[PDB]
C-alpha cells in the first residue's frame, strides 16, 4: 500500500501516479495524495542540482554569503572579524559563518 | 461533503495595488477548494453566509541601496470583494514599511490578516498587493483562504 | 439566525495595560455585524457559553519628525482582555511591535493582527486595549475586532 | 464535548529551525485540548478533516551591538506536519527581520499565522522557529492551536 | 429594475431603497448593496479637495512637497530633491508622482 | 459563596482547590476554574517580590532604565540630557525637563 519514490497514491485504492519532473517529488516510499513541491533557488542562491521526481532542488548561497540554522531564509554576508578576545579558526562556508575560538 | 472552505497557495480596476492571480488549488494536502471555485485569482462564493477570510503575503527582497534617493517600501496587503456593484469593495488592509536604516541588506516581511464578512452567492474575493514584484510565491509563504462560519 | 459571531470595525467619532478602544461600529451590513453577541462600552458581550476564536487587527500609522533625536522608539502593543466573574480583567493575548530605530525614518506603518481560541462563559466581556492609542488609524478595513463560536 | 479544537500556550529532523516543545495544555480559561492531544510539543489529530491551524510566537530581546557583525536577525515561524512519510512537511512559514539600525536598543516581534489544512487521523503538527533563544514564552504571547472547520 | 439609485442602497424590505447619510456613507452607482460605502477620511499627510456626498467619496490629495505613487498608496512620501549623478530632471514632482529623471 | 484568595473553584459546586506556589495565584475571592499564571520578570527587570498563591510577581526595571503606560513591554534607557532637568528618572518614568 506504498508508492515508490518519484510517485504518490491516487484516488483508486491500488494506484500510483508519477511525480511531474521539475514540479514535485517524493524521496521515500509513501501514500501521499500529492508529491511535495520543488524548492526554487532565490536570487541570493545558485542551483547545485535540479529537482527530480526523487530529490528536491539543492541550492547554495552565492560566494561571500552563508545560510545557517538561525538564518534559513536569506543568505547573510560573512562576518568580517571575530568578537572581542577571539582569534578565527575557520573560514566561512555557504552553510556557516566564520568560526571564532577563545 | 457539505464543507465550505478553501486554501489556495502561490505558484512560481479601481482597486489599490495589483491583484495576485497566480494561485494553485488542486495539490492534495497543500491546497484545496470545497464548495468554492477559483477564477482569475478570485475566490467565488457558492453558499451565502459569514466567511472568515484570510491571506498571507510574503514580501522578500535582497536590496542594496543605490547612492542617491531612499529605498523606503510600503508593503500593503488588500483583500477586496466584487459584489452586485461596479467597483471592488475593500474588506481589509494590512500595511508594513521596510527598515529605514541604510545598513539594510535585505527585507523579510510576511503579512497575515483575516476577518469575518457576510458574502452573497457569486460574490468574488481577491488579494491585491503593492510592490507585487517583491512577493515570494512559495506555497507555504503566500496563500489565500476562507471558510463558512 | 442561530449563527454566533461578530466583526466590529474602527470609526472616527482598570488594572488593564494600555488604553481600551471604545469606538467600534456594529451595524453597516457587509462591513460590520453582531450575531448573538452585543457591544457595550467597546466590549463584546457573550450570550452563549463556548469556545470562541477571538481576533483583532489594530493599525498603528504615523508620520514622525526626529528632533532633537531620541526618544522616538515606540512600543506598539495590542492586548486582548476578558472580564469575567472576577474583579480584574484577565489578559488572553498580547502582540507587540517596536518602531524602526533608524534616524532616517520618515513614517511608520504597523498593522498588528492576532487571534486565538478561548472558553468563555455567558456575560463574559472581551475588549481590545493598545499602547500609543493616539497613533491608531481607525479606518474600517484597517482596525477591527471580532469573534465566532467554534465549539 | 463533540467539539474538536485546541489552544496551547507558552510555559517558562529535516525540519528547519527548532521545535517548540514546552507548550502548556490545561489551565481552564487560558489553554485546553478537546479531541486532540499533545505529545512532545506536537498536536495529534484524532478526527480526519480540514483544520484551521495557527500560532503566535513572540521574539523579544534586548540587543547589544555585535562588534564584527550586523545586528540582523531572521525570525521565522514554521508550522510542520508529520504524516505517513519519513520527513516532516512544511505547511506554513512566516518571516520577519529585526531592525538593521545600529541605534537599536531592543526588539519586539510577535509573529502570527494561520491557514486551513487537510489532516489524517494520527497526523502530528508542531511549531519550529529560528532564534529559539529569543522567544518569550508568556502564555498570552506565544501559543499554538487548531480547530476542525470541515 | 431591482437596483437602487446612486445615493441609496437596498433595504431589509425586499422592494425598498434607503438613502445614504451625507458625510457618513455613499454609493456611486445603481446597486443592490445592503449598506452604503463608508466615506474616506483624509489623513494628516493629505488635504481634502472635495467632501464626501451621498454619491461621491471624499477626494484627498498629498500635501505640497509629498506624493503617492501606485506602490505607495498608504503614506505620502517626500519628493526627491535631485536626480542621481549624470541624470537630468525631465519632469517635476506631482501629488501623484515623484520627479522624473532621464 | 466564594473561593478565598490563593484558591479557585473545583467541579464539585462547593469545593476550593489551592493554587500551586510559584505557578499560579488568585488575589481576590472568586469562582475561577483555574488560578491565574504567575508573571515572569524578563532579563531587563529585577524581581521585587516573588509570586505567591495570593500575589503575582512584582517586577521593576533595572537601574538606569524605566517603563511607563505607553512602554509596558520593554524597559527603556533613561534620557541622558534634555530645557533643564527638573526631575531625575525613576523605574516608572524618564527624566523631567523644564
Ligand atoms: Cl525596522
Ligand atoms: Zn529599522
Amino acid at each position: 500500500e506504498l508508492c515508490p519514490p518519484g510517485s504518490h497514491r491516487s484516488e483508486r485504492p491500488g494506484a500510483c501516479n508519477r511525480c511531474t519532473e521539475g514540479v514535485g517529488y517524493t524521496n521515500a516510499s509513501n501514500n501521499l495524495f500529492a508529491c511535495l513541491p520543488c524548492t526554487a533557488c532565490k536570487s541570493d542562491e545558485e542551483e547545485r542540482s535540479p529537482c527530480t521526481t526523487t530529490r528536491n532542488t539543492a541550492c547554495q548561497c552565492k560566494p561571500g554569503t552563508f545560510r545557517n540554522d538561525n538564518s534559513a531564509e536569506m543568505c547573510r554576508k560573512c562576518s568580517t572579524g571575530c568578537p572581542r578576545g577571539m582569534v578565527k579558526v575557520k573560514d566561512c562556508t555557504p552553510w556557516s559563518d566564520i568560526e571564532c575560538v577563545h | 461533503p457539505q464543507r465550505v472552505a478553501a486554501h489556495i497557495t502561490g505558484t512560481r480596476e479601481k482597486a489599490l495595488g495589483r491583484k495576485i492571480n497566480s494561485w494553485e488549488s488542486s495539490r492534495s494536502g497543500h491546497s484545496f477548494l470545497s464548495n468554492l471555485h477559483l477564477r482569475n485569482g478570485e475566490l467565488v462564493i457558492h453558499e451565502k453566509g459569514f466567511y472568515y477570510i484570510y491571506s498571507q503575503t510574503y514580501f522578500r527582497f535582497q536590496e542594496e541601496i543605490k547612492e542617491n534617493t531612499k529605498n523606503d517600501k510600503q508593503m500593503v496587503q488588500y483583500i477586496y470583494k466584487y459584489t452586485s456593484y461596479p467597483d471592488p469593495i475593500l474588506l481589509m488592509k494590512s500595511a508594513r514599511n521596510s527598515c529605514w536604516s541604510k545598513d539594510a541588506e535585505y527585507g523579510l516581511y510576511s503579512i497575515y490578516q483575516g476577518g469575518i464578512f457576510e458574502l452573497k452567492e457569486n460574490d468574488r474575493i481577491f488579494v491585491s498587493v503593492t510592490n507585487e514584484h517583491l512577493i515570494d510565491m512559495d506555497h507555504e509563504a503566500s496563500f489565500f483562504g476562507a471558510f463558512l462560519v
